[PDB]
């Protein structure tokens, strides 16, 4: 009785726990009396499996305590495994002695007893193998096998196996009546970061130790890709940069402020160092997008006001209705106008649960069968989360067209074509946002009839909005902003250029000689 | 049109492995494990032809 | 007699138990016995190994200096070095840091009393510098690896427990070869004052009968564990170096051996450095040439947490490094005054960590080459010659000619590619290099415009690719390298995609660096009766 | 014998200054023998007590490598027989690769510890060892090229990268190669520290042919 599950540290986890209690332990609450009037056994073989780092064997490890007797016994995979003939066969059908003597003697008062296999993994390679070493990793798995399916009557028996990877293992351990639940342990989500940080900082928490400031939802918050085993790493180094400003490790000797010591604090600043050296293996980086859109939007026109009103619109469109599950959207303009910032714009500005884009960099480099896998990767994962916004760059380059042939792979094109009309699985809603900039050929090929609408971008070409682009990058001062513009007026009024060429026409004639005679020239041979 | 993809077959090698007889059992067996009570005996010998000597 | 040092600054006491069925089991405090000590021995002259019934509550101790500190008054910082000699002596004061440990016997319950003091066996040794491991340049990454690997061994414990935290058990050194990421680890095996390292090479685990393998990676921990059960935390530390990982520890799940065996030894290790049981006081050390092979699971924090690269050295570290190696020749007065190491330094541009020693090793070899003349004149050997052996600079100068860079083999073609001399009979030429000279200034200055990319065209036989090589060449950035069609030749399609990504790839080192192409043209195949060329090759380009 | 206070030259010398290039009959190849006995032999003719002085270890290593028929073997035989050092340990091309899970890399290992054991006793005066490997370019193969689905590549490139310059010293032995193309061999054996000094021996000249003539008549 003395017991509740809120009293131990796996945060997150809770369903899980609810589940495994229900298909595992729930049955043998009750008296025994009842099941067999109930006429359904018990489970016997349990599976916990997820991705490195979950935590998995601190279950394995805490459960003991909750579960009353004694203790469960421990093993190594590869500790089974010995020289001798024979003995290893031995080694496992020794595991059982105990249980099965005192079931036998008892009858159902057993107490129950559990074992688990750490590392499952090890040894338990799938039984019809080949490779015709000796034979020993056959007989073994055949010895649980026999223990463990006719077992004459033992029913006071949970195994339990940990592993990484569910894949080696026999099929014929994954049958009823052997590892019957399979249970998926997965990255935790906001929340349970948050949980885990509170069993992690618990101590630390008590003893004055860490400054006021810190704001533990924020760090939650930016922490977007953790396990929890990063998470103690990253507290391990935080309360390293602190410990590290009175001991001046390698200049002169061990320089320790004795009075400093009691004054030891951590603080906000140390965390972000902490989170500069730690790095996850979560791979996804999504911080693409913001990287896309590190030259900015600084809205100089109404133009692209209403083109975010626009994509608003839609955002909101796909959110509300639920007859609307599929909505597909081009937009084309002229080259170097700067198109795929501003979809990263609204993208960004969405705050779907879910983004990610595809761009021709990071296809570079496969054969063809690879990107043609990847693509397909890539959209069949996209189709989980309710909502979700994805993005499509450059189609032209994707699909490699040069206008000599021309020549270009239509294999790819034709996976794209049937992609973009892919109603997806009940309930789920999507929005995919494509950008070209070779709207005629786009014309010519006849794929046209796959998008629901069309979006035009214009370059810029009156002389005010250069006034406002070059007052926001703080070209010149006052004087020289209005004098070049004044000039310009008469050298050339008609004006077409873009974007991109515009600032990098800045930056160079801001180095060089900031003066008309180079800024003016430039956009003049490039107009 | 075609090309390459995929071939071999007539190709492989193998380590090999060895475990070991089981009577071998721990080191103790015969000449190993009496060794212990005929220990007992030729202190036995030393001490009664200690007598001897004396 | 002692002239200054007259007052015993640290006195460490190897408190051992009178009589030992006597043992009192009760708290021993350090500050009470330091009390004692003062207050009934006051104003004595003691030595080391000076020792003394000391009775407290009728517990007796027999005493013994171990150590002794001699300070003068005015002294703030007890700078003096504690003197183990027992000529060295002092007066007991009020302010005699007494610091006790156990006996020879052990038999004593001491404790830290807010003792704000080096812990009794702290590894790192108080007074120790970088500049005496003997390893010239990357002096910031020792920074990194001490601060996040030892920093937190040496802080007294009890408040590293207030901390709630576990010390970190992995260290990882991986890069190109040469570059000296083997004497970090034999240094800090040697330097430390830790229990002697367990030294396994490579593939020195596996053995024959099945089951034994595994036994074996186990055997190493054995005195670790044996050893934590007893004393707990005040173990001293224990260090085990792998050399060469990648040999065993492949990923699993490939066929590799058809056997079974990496599996196994991968499971075993991964078991074994977190596993159930806590160890908390062990450390381990690898080093590689191939970060990409090691199975996954290892790299989870808990087991190989930091992980350092070692790369190529720069200009000053390559000044450190021969100020390392030709150290013992200056001070014992064998090196000619003429040699001027700065400019030993500006002549290796690519030269890494490990031909530095070639280098000295060429030079020394024409000195005494000259002396013994081995074959035709021999039997010169004689007093007079070798007593005034110098190295000379032009020995130098001649030893350049036969240790030859590694890396450094790409920038030979561009310096050869101005064989045929250059000439300005136009004014044209100059104007042009100017042109690129100050590009090269912009892109140097700048921040922000990150990438910049220029083209040369004009008729054939104009002499393009040299004006490319003189504009390279001057800049004198770290890092320049040549994608030329000679290179590229016999090679089949898809190496030769493989090969510029590696190239753009690699490219991405230092934070400055050239790149020159050589007549696109030819890379894609251009040949007009089709006309016909390469789509792929061309989109690669495209991209990059 | 013991050292007097003039520096005169080792008790146990290698190479006897009563010495020359006529001894061993190979004609032609001349300047290689400059250079090869200038880089490698030098340091160990004069007294240690300057060498030590001159701290530097001795180079521990020697690559041979030219067309088929040219000579090499003949001058590894000839080095391996006219020195004073223990009798060379040869082995011949794929005689390392052995049966069981762990034979072929013990194999490597059995090859280095007399040198060893010898010079933990001793010290600086050690005898020198040789050990020879004829034909590298079998089994020394670059590491991850080929797909070795049969993993000893791999295993004895890196136990005798392990061994020939590792986490401990050993400054008596000098191994020396032979083979055809050396454009296959691993990158991490060619650098400073082990195999220093590479020589290519090529086709003879004609004044080489006339030398040639001389000594087989
Ligand atoms: N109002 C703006 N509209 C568009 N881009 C802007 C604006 N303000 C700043 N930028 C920046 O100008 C740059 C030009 O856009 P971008 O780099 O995407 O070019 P692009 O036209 O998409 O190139 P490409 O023709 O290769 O597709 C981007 O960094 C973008 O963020
Ligand atoms: N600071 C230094 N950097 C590099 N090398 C140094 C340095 N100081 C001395 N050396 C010499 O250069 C050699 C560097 O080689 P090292 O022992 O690190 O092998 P390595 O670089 O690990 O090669 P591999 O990675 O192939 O084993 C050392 O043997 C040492 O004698
Ligand atoms: N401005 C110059 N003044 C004097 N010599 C030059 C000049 N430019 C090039 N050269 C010399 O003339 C030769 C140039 O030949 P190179 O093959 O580089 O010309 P290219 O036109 O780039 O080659 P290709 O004929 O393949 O196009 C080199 O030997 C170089 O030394
Ligand atoms: N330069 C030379 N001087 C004297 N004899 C030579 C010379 N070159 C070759 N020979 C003769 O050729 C014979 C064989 O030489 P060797 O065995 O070295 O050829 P190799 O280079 O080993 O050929 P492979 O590479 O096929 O083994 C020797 O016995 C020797 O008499
Ligand atoms: N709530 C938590 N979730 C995940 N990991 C946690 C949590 N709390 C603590 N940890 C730490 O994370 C580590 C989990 O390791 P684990 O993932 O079990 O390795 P493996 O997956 O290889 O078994 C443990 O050291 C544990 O102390």
């Amino acid at each position: 009785p003395d017991f509740k599950f809120e009293d131990l540290g796996v945060g997150g986890l809770d369903k899980e726990f609810t589940k495994i209690f229900r298909r595992a332990f729930a049955s043998r609450i009750f008296p025994p009396s009842v099941i067999e009037k109930l006429g359904i056994s018990h489970v016997k073989g349990l599976l916990l499996y997820g991705p490195p780092g979950t935590g998995k064997t601190l279950i394995a490890r805490k459960i003991g305590t909750m579960l009353n007797a004694k203790e469960p016994k421990i093993v190594n995979g590869p500790e089974i495994l010995s020289k001798y003939v024979g003995s290893s066969e031995e080694n496992i059908r020794n595991l059982f002695k105990d249980a099965e003597a005192e079931y036998r003697a008892k009858g159902e008062e057993s107490s129950l007893h559990i074992i688990i296999f750490d590392e499952l993994d090890s040894v338990f390679k799938q039984r019809g193998s080949r490779g015709d070493g000796t034979g020993v990793g056959d007989n073994v798995v055949n010895q649980l096998l026999a223990k463990m399916d006719g077992v004459d009557q033992l029913n006071n028996i949970l195994v339990i196996g940990m592993t990484n990877r569910k894949d080696l293992i026999d099929s014929a351990l994954l049958r009823p009546g052997r590892f019957e639940v399979q249970v998926e342990i997965h990255l935790p989500d906001e929340k349970g970061r948050l949980q885990i940080f509170d069993i992690q900082t618990k101590k630390m928490r008590e003893n004055n130790m860490m400054s006021d400031d810190v704001n533990l939802a924020e760090l939650a918050a930016l922490t977007k890709n953790f396990s929890g085993a990063e998470i103690e790493g990253l507290v391990k180094s935080a309360s390293s940069f602190a410990i590290n400003k009175t001991v001046n490790i390698g200049k002169g000797a061990t320089k320790l402020n004795t009075k400093d010591i009691a004054k030891l604090k951590v603080t906000r600043e140390d965390f972000l160092n902490a989170l500069n050296d730690v790095t996850p293996a979560f791979g996804i980086s999504e911080e693409d997008l913001k990287t896309c859109v590190e030259g900015g939007m600084m809205l100089y026109s109404e133009r692209v006001n209403s083109i975010l009103k626009n994509g608003a619109r839609y955002v909101r469109q796909v959110r509300e209705s639920d007859k609307s599950r599929l909505v597909s959207l081009l937009i084309h303009g002229p080259a170097g106008s700067g198109k795929t910032a501003l979809a990263a714009e609204i993208a960004l500005k969405s705050g779907f649960p879910f983004i990610r884009l595809i761009s021709p960099n990071e296809l570079s480099g496969m054969s063809e069968s690879a990107k043609i896998a990847y693509i397909d990767n890539t959209f069949r994962d996209a189709y989980k989360s309710p909502l979700n916004i994805l993005v499509i760059d450059s189609l032209e380059t994707l699909v490699d067209w040069v206008p000599i042939g021309p020549r270009f792979s239509n294999n790819i094109l034709q996976m794209l074509k049937v992609a973009l009309k892919r109603k997806p699985p009940q309930d789920r809603r999507l929005l995919i946002m494509t950008t070209t900039s070779a709207y005629s050929v786009l014309q010519q090929m006849d794929i046209l009839s796959c998008f629901d609408n069309e979006i035009a971008v214009p370059n810029m070409t009156n002389l005010d909005e250069l006034n406002n682009v070059m007052i926001e990058s703080n070209f010149l001062d006052d004087a020289g902003r209005v004098k070049v513009i004044n000039e310009l007026s008469r050298s050339c009024p008609n004006f077409n250029v873009g974007i991109k060429k515009t600032l990098t026409n800045i930056e160079t004639a801001r180095h060089d000689e900031d003066p008309v005679n180079e800024l003016v020239e430039l956009m003049t041979q490039s107009a | 049109e075609v090309e390459a993809a995929i071939s071999d077959v007539g190709g492989q090698q193998i380590f090999s492995q060895a475990l070991l007889n089981a009577n071998r059992r721990g080191e103790a067996k015969t000449a190993l494990a009496e060794v212990q009570a005929r220990h007992q005996e030729l202190l036995k010998l030393e001490k009664s032809m200690a007598e001897l000597t004396q | 007699y002692s002239g200054k040092q007259s007052y015993l600054g640290s006195i460490d006491i190897d408190i051992s138990f009178r009589a030992r069925g006597k043992a009192v089991s009760t708290v021993f405090d350090q500050d009470e016995l330091a009390k004692q000590f003062v207050r009934c021995y006051e104003s004595q002259i003691f030595s080391p190994t000076q020792y003394l019934i000391m009775e407290f509550q009728g517990h007796f101790f027999d005493l013994k200096i171990r150590n002794v500190q001699a300070i003068d008054l005015g002294d703030i910082e007890p700078t003096s070095a504690v003197a183990t000699g027992i000529e060295t002596k002092g007066i007991l004061t009020k302010q005699t840091q007494i610091n006790f440990f156990k006996g020879r016997d052990g038999l004593v319950n001491l404790k830290s009393s807010n003792s704000l003091r080096p812990r009794s066996n702290a590894v790192i040794r108080p007074d120790f510098k970088f500049e005496d491991l003997g390893v010239g340049g990357l002096d910031k990454e020792f920074t990194k690896i001490f601060r996040r690997a030892f920093a937190s061994r040496i802080f007294p414990p009890s408040v590293i427990e207030k901390l709630g935290i576990s010390h970190v058990k992995g260290l990882l050194l991986y890069g190109p070869p040469g570059t000296g990421k083997t004497l970090i680890a034999r240094k800090i095996g040697t330097m430390l004052n830790a229990k002697e390292p367990k030294i396994v090479n490579g593939p020195e685990i596996l053995s024959k009968y099945v089951g034994s393998s595994e036994e074996n990676i186990r055997n190493l921990f054995k005195d670790a564990e044996a050893e934590y059960r007893a004393k707990g935390e005040e173990s001293s530390l224990h260090i085990i170096i792998f050399d060469e990982l990648d040999s065993v520890f492949k990923q699993r799940g490939s066929r590799g051996d058809g056997t079974g065996v990496g599996d196994n030894v991968v499971n075993q290790l991964l078991a074994k450095m977190d596993g159930v049981d806590q160890l908390n006081n062990i450390l381990v050390i690898g080093m590689t040439n191939r970060k990409d092979l090691i199975d996954s699971a290892l790299l989870r924090p808990g087991r190989f947490e930091v992980q350092v690269e070692i790369h190529l050295p720069d200009e000053k570290g390559r000044l450190q490094i021969f100020d390392i190696q030709t150290k013992k020749m200056r001070e014992n007065n064998m090196m000619s005054d003429d040699v001027n190491l700065a400019e030993l330094a500006a002549l290796t541009k690519n030269f890494s960590g490990a031909e530095i020693e070639g280098l000295v090793k060429s030079a020394s070899s024409f000195a005494i080459n000259k002396t013994v003349n081995i074959g035709k004149g021999a039997t010169k050997l004689n007093t007079k010659d070798i007593a005034k052996l110098k190295v000379t600079r032009e020995d130098f100068l001649n030893a350049l000619n036969d240790v030859t860079p590694a890396f450094g083999i790409s920038e030979e073609d561009l310096k050869t590619c101005v064989e045929g001399g250059m000439m300005l009979y136009s004014e044209r030429v100059n104007s042009i290099l100017k042109n690129g000279a100050r590009y090269v200034r912009q892109v140097r200055e700048s921040d922000k415009s990150r990438l910049v990319s220029l083209l040369i065209h004009g008729p054939a036989g104009s002499g393009k690719t040299a004006l490319a090589a003189e504009i390279a060449l001057k800049s004198g950035f770290p890092f320049i390298r040549l994608i030329s069609p000679n290179e590229l030749s016999g090679m089949s399609e898809s190496a030769k995609i493989a090969y510029i990504d590696n190239t753009f790839r690699d490219a991405y080192k230092s934070p400055l660096n050239i790149l020159v192409i050589d007549s696109l043209e030819t890379l894609v195949d251009w040949v007009p009766i089709g006309p016909r060329f390469s789509n792929n090759i061309l989109q690669m380009l495209k991209v990059a």
